[PDB]
RNA sequence: GGAAAACUUAAAAGAACUUUGGAAAAAGAGUGAAAAGAGCUUGAAAGAGUAAUAUGUGAACGGAUAAUUUAUAAGAAAAAU
RNA sequence: CGAGAAUAGAAACUCUUGAAGAAGUAAAUUAUCUACCCGUCUUGAAACACGGACCAAGGAGUCUAACAUGGAUGCGAAUGAGAAUAGCAGGAAAGCUAUAACAUGAAGAGAAAACGAAAAACUAUGAGAGUGUAGAAAUACAUUUAGCAAUAGUAUCUUUCAA
RNA sequence: AUAAACAUACUUUGAAUCGGCCAAGUCUGGUAAGCAGGACUGGCGAUGCGGGAUGAACCGAACGUCGAGAUAAAGUGCCAAA
RNA sequence: AAAAUGAAGACAUUUUAACGAGUAAGGAAACGAAAUGGCGUAAGGACAACAAAAGUAGUAAAGAUUUAAAGUAAUUUAGAU
């Protein structure tokens, strides 16, 4: 079972100006400009953030498998979502080891957690192995 | 803790003095350790390095024996013949070694170090006697109060205490409502993992019952 | 006002002492989280030393 | 009474004698004083009578 | 309200800061415990 | 550099925001500089009037 | 606390809060109490006007620890010494003891009469009396001494 | 679009306890659930004042309460607010409910032979209020109140803040 | 008795904690993915509701 | 009056001999855990060079909608009586 | 013929495509539609108005002192006394203790001399609590009592030539 | 008569602002002015959208993100939907 | 906004209804039915494997370059080098 995840608008809001000056990075800044041609929201231009793009609270900050994210850092944070395995998802941290690695991914499959990063830091047993 | 007002804990004062020191302070810190058959002779831990005194590396890729052929206070190594390395073109370099990985085998003593070896030894045995001194009295004020026991049960296993008796008190009703957000659902995330933790421990016992 | 009796054990041997102690009742008092946040907010500012360029 | 070894100070009163509010709710009870507990109706959507029959 | 603030002149060099004040304690301190010691009946 | 000088435009939408602030009822209940002769009448009355409730308060 | 400032919310607008068409200049009419009877003249007028002036008479030197003299009411009296004691005494009369209330000690020279007296006698030791304290003093059954 | 009055905002009511004091939160709580369920009047205003701040709950004296309570004789004062002592005057026997009382305040009403109670056990007493006496202390007797207006005015001038100068 | 969320799993001869059992009582159970039924059967000579 | 300029490695073990070249250097070889190769920890943006791919009549860039190409990416259970 | 009401009535499905890559998403190109240079003063700038060749790093409501309002806090006719300062353990720029000078307030008016507050208050409207009846689900009417806050008006009292 | 309980009455603290411009079944000075100055209202400023080819003010109508349907001003030979 | 529920779930609770343009300007923190909600930089005090070895780290940290995902956005997360 799972729902219907609609995004209301899948693009980027990039910041006006963005696309031609290197020095204005594409993180979205409202223009304050008393003479903008965005915040003016003239026609062509008047694509801004607004809370009306929100996404349904019941399909948010849901990953496409159709769960939740659960960041874990040892064997002892899987404990914390075994009765929720049907909710949350294992995502080890960016620092931890590939020996640490292993002791999670392998007591996640006895605890019946999917875990997002099953083929992290993985040893070189892609040619010749 | 450090009690001293003169001396100072900064890093970056401990590394200025000692890149700053002169030769006289800079033998003293290059130290080494007498051997098992160099200290049950003599009774001292270590000695400053001498030259041609006989070494052992201990720590390092090369854990080979021979004799120290430089003392190099400035760089704050020494040198050992065997340790030495070919200068690409062909002619061999020492390699510098750390006192502190090396334990000294065989001394060189001309007529110093047996004034020093001597006065290092006296030294161990007034601080044994000074600690002997302080270890009974210490047993003697133990006993003094417990005479029952001896002061040999510090230095065995402990066994805790096992009563419970709780205490009631008209605040652990309030106990969650004296919690922060934060750390209430920290609180009670726990309580309910532990929980988990001992359903499955009880429902595993009773299939190694089965 | 009864104010429950506490034990107190001993360290060596670890047998309780057979007379208890009532409760103090500064024990009693109201846990107020946010007079303790007042007074700790301000005493932690006195071990700072003096600095400026 | 009064503190000996800080003058001045007394232990206070917490704003209610015991903090909890079982007791409380057991005596209006007791003394069918409480209206029953409420679950909102589920509120109908609205129909086109000139066309739904029903 | 009307304010009154004697700051026109320059108030920098007017600052005195009492950061020697838990050192005077023991300063005096330890002068009142040496001249008890010196002659005992002088700090009487 | 002339100016405007003066412009009642946008004054009656002003106004009518916060509207017109009628005076409450204690407004025109006011007496001061009212008849010398009425004011004695009144207050004649009054401290009679006083002087016998306090009277029988102080009886029962 | 600068992170709960105004600075914090307004980083990003161009004025930081105080306007594009009248700026934040360095004055805004003066510096201190300038202008006060030309520009800032409406204002004095308001907030306090009788800001400029003289008035009353110039003391060289003033004394003001002449005109120090504190004053207690007479309903106040007999808290200088506590309910305890006013209860234990409430039944006396003249002929037997009766506590004196002595006020310079507790620091108050002048006793004036506002409020009422428990109906008990009672024996006001001052510096200064009042007209209308020393009737209610006498009325409840008791005395009034002066001191220095 | 549609031409209203005015637009929704905030209506200028509390409706819980201000601040993180946990049995100011709990007194909310537990005359939130009476009033809803009740439906009593008394509880609604109790729950009212409970959410009323500092500035607005004034404290109430001795006196007042032993002048309110002369001609109610078998009653129990309700003030949410702190209760003073007016050393001035007796204190006679009478039960309070109070927020708070005073080690001066709550030691005369006991020797008197009164009672002090909090605001959990009229509750538990008079849930609904039944031998009550609602009680607040004045507003208008603050020092600041003086000084609200403008000085200048020929009917009710203010009372001018004090400082550089004021003969 | 097992709580409703925990379908014990073998473990590969692996670190498992104190609490969890040993692989000599977990039996493992088949996934199960078909959750509706079927379509009935009927007589030949009635007709379909559809 | 009055600046700028910090960092190889654990250790110089700072390539060392051959071929091409007038020489500087380059290509091998070698040291080192790793060139980190002395313009030496990492090495961003602006600006170039090489390789792959795509587009084209007096600006270029951005947005909505589709098409084409490329990439990502959803499963091992199983019917009726 | 027949509403109400009483009695008996029945819905569980198909086909296509997808690990030989479904549905969606991203990038590049093409096609239709759409798109004037940002910041700024200005009634009004895309402006033939000014600054801006490009990138990186630095870059602008801060601190001290006095007052007021307001939200949380402690105590309450008191509050503070981390005023100097004097002691304690511990070695401590931290912590604790100091019947204490004083600061603000408890009393106000007058330039000053000289004074220094009750008829143990009154009137109006107002918060709350019961009882009964009824609709009948909630809830509405009648009656008894209470008079807080607040606003206004008053009698009385202190000071002033004047409230 | 009609409307009005997120009604009504406010209290305190404070920001920005007082260069304005336009239209008209209006007026005064002027030969007149996209000139100067006023009375009442609505706008622009602070405002995008559909229409007038283009336009600060004109006409319709004022804006959370969208799907479908009737519409407004105004249009229906082609650019351009009819 | 109003009803309902309420020691802890969770998505800052459930239901119903109305509403949502905007320059200068305002809405400091906290406030269970929360008197606007949040993201980011650095430093200080605590918390971070509850059975006596208790956050990550030479089985590869920080940084850099990119590929994808979450969020209306500020930004965050993970893979590869």
């Amino acid at each position: 079972i799972k729902p219907k995840i609609v995004k209301k608008y899948t693009g980027h809001f990039k910041r006006f100006d963005s696309n031609r000056f290197l020095r204005v990075k594409a993180s979205w800044r409202v223009p304050r400009g008393i003479d903008n041609r965005l915040r003016r929201k003239f026609k062509g231009t008047n694509l801004l953030p607004k809370i009306g793009y929100g996404s349904a609270k019941a399909t948010r900050n849901m990953l496409p498998c159709g769960l939740y994210k659960f960041p874990v850092r040892n064997t002892t944070d899987l404990e914390m979502i075994m009765m929720q395995n049907r909710k949350y998802a294992a995502e080890i941290s960016h620092a931890v080891s590939a020996k640490k690695r292993q002791e999670i991914i392998q007591r996640a499959k006895i605890l019946n957690i999917r875990v997002l990063n099953a083929d992290a830091r993985i040893k070189k047993q892609e040619v010749a192995q | 803790m450090k009690f001293n007002c003169k001396v100072s804990s900064n890093p970056s004062k401990a590394r200025k003095a000692l890149y700053t020191a002169n030769a006289s302070q800079r033998a003293l810190m290059m130290s080494a350790r007498l051997s098992k058959e160099l200290r049950e002779k003599y009774n001292v831990i270590a000695i400053p390095i001498h030259k041609d005194d006989e070494v052992k590396i201990i720590k390092g890729h090369q854990k080979v024996a021979g004799k120290v052929t430089a003392v190099r206070r400035s760089k704050y190594v020494i040198n050992i013949d065997k340790l030495t390395k070919t200068k690409a073109n062909g002619q061999t370099v020492p390699i510098a070694i750390r006192p502190s990985n090396v334990i000294i085998t065989k001394l060189f003593l001309n007529k110093d170090r047996e004034a020093l070896l001597a006065k290092k030894a006296e030294s161990r045995k007034s601080y044994k006697e000074l600690v002997a001194k302080r270890n009974e009295e210490v047993a003697k004020a133990f006993t003094a109060v417990y005479p029952a026991l001896n002061m040999d049960i510090f230095g065995k296993k402990v066994e805790p205490i096992t009563e419970k008796k709780p205490i009631r008190i008209p605040s652990k009703k309030m106990a969650e409502k004296l919690m922060s957000k934060p750390t209430l659902r920290a609180y009670k995330t726990g309580i309910k993992v532990h929980k988990a933790k001992n359903a499955i421990a009880a429902y595993k016992a009773a299939l190694a019952k089965k | 006002s009864l104010r429950p009796f506490v034990t107190i054990y001993d360290g060596i041997t670890g047998e309780a002492e057979k007379t208890p102690v009532r409760l103090p009742a500064v024990f009693l008092a109201p846990i107020r989280g946010d007079v303790v946040h007042f007074v700790y907010r301000n005493q932690s500012k006195n071990t700072r030393q003096p600095e400026g360029v | 009474k009064m503190a000996q070894g800080k003058s001045g100070f007394r232990i206070a009163h917490a704003q209610m004698a015991v903090p909890d509010m079982k007791r409380v709710v057991v005596a209006a009870e007791k003394a069918k004083l409480l209206r029953a507990k409420i679950v909102l109706p589920k509120v109908p959507k609205r129909a086109n009578p000139l066309k739904n029959w029903a | 309200a009307v304010s009154n603030i004697h700051f026109c002149k320059d108030w920098r060099s007017k600052v005195h800061t009492w950061f020697k004040q838990p050192f005077r304690k023991i300063r005096r301190h330890q002068t009142r415990v040496e001249k008890a010691k010196a002659v005992f009946p002088a700090t009487i | 550099s002339k100016d405007k000088n003066r412009s009642s435009h946008n004054q009656s939408h002003k106004a009518h925001r916060n509207g017109f602030y009628k005076p409450k009822k204690s407004a025109y209940m006011s007496t001061k500089g009212m008849n010398v002769q009425v004011l004695k009448n009144t207050k004649a009355q009054r401290k009679f009037a006083l002087a016998k409730k306090l009277e029988a308060k102080k009886a029962a | 606390a600068t992170r709960f400032r105004q600075t914090r919310r307004r980083r990003g607008h161009v004025s930081m809060g105080y306007g594009r068409i009248g700026k934040h200049r360095k004055q805004r009419g003066g510096r201190g109490n300038a202008g006060g009877q030309h520009h800032r003249k409406t204002w004095f007028t308001t907030f306090h006007p009788d800001y400029f002036g003289k008035h009353g008479m110039r003391v060289f030197h003033l004394k003001a620890n002449k005109y120090y003299c504190p004053s207690i009411n007479v309903d106040s009296l007999w808290s200088l010494v506590g309910k305890d004691v006013q209860a234990q005494y409430k039944n006396a009369k003249v002929g037997e003891e009766v506590p004196v209330i002595d006020c310079v000690k507790h620091g108050y020279f002048k006793v004036l009469g506002k409020g009422f007296l428990p109906k008990q006698p009672v024996i006001v030791r001052a510096r200064y009396f009042s007209e209308k304290a020393q009737q209610k003093i006498k009325a409840v059954g008791g005395a009034c001494e002066l001191t220095a | 679009a549609i031409d209203l009055d005015r637009h929704h905002v905030r209506k200028h009511v509390s409706k819980t306890a201000r601040g993180n004091n946990a049995y100011m939160k709990l007194l909310v709580r537990l005359y939130g659930f009476l009033a809803r369920r009740t439906q009593s009047k008394f509880a609604k205003t109790i729950l009212h004042r409970l959410c009323l701040s500092r500035v607005n709950r004034p404290i109430v004296s001795t006196s007042k309460l032993a002048c309110l309570m002369k001609k109610h004789p078998e009653e129990t004062a309700v003030c949410v607010n702190t209760v003073t002592y007016d050393s001035r005057y007796p204190v006679p026997k009478m039960n309070v409910c109070a927020l708070k009382f005073t080690k001066t305040a709550e030691a005369a009403i006991t020797k008197a032979g009164g009672k002090c109670l909090r605001f959990d056990e009229l509750a538990l007493k008079a849930p609904t209020g039944r031998k009550t006496v609602l009680i607040r202390g004045k507003r208008n007797v603050r020092e600041a109140l003086k000084h609200f207006g403008k000085v200048c005015a020929k009917k009710n001038p203010a009372k001018q803040y004090k400082g550089k100068q004021t003969k | 008795s097992a709580p409703q969320w925990f379908v014990p799993v073998k473990a590969g001869d692996a670190k498992v904690p104190a609490y969890y059992p040993t692989d000599d009582m977990i039996q493992e159970q088949k996934k199960k993915l078909r959750t509706r039924k079927g379509a009935k059967i009927t007589a030949l000579d009635k007709p379909a509701w559809n």
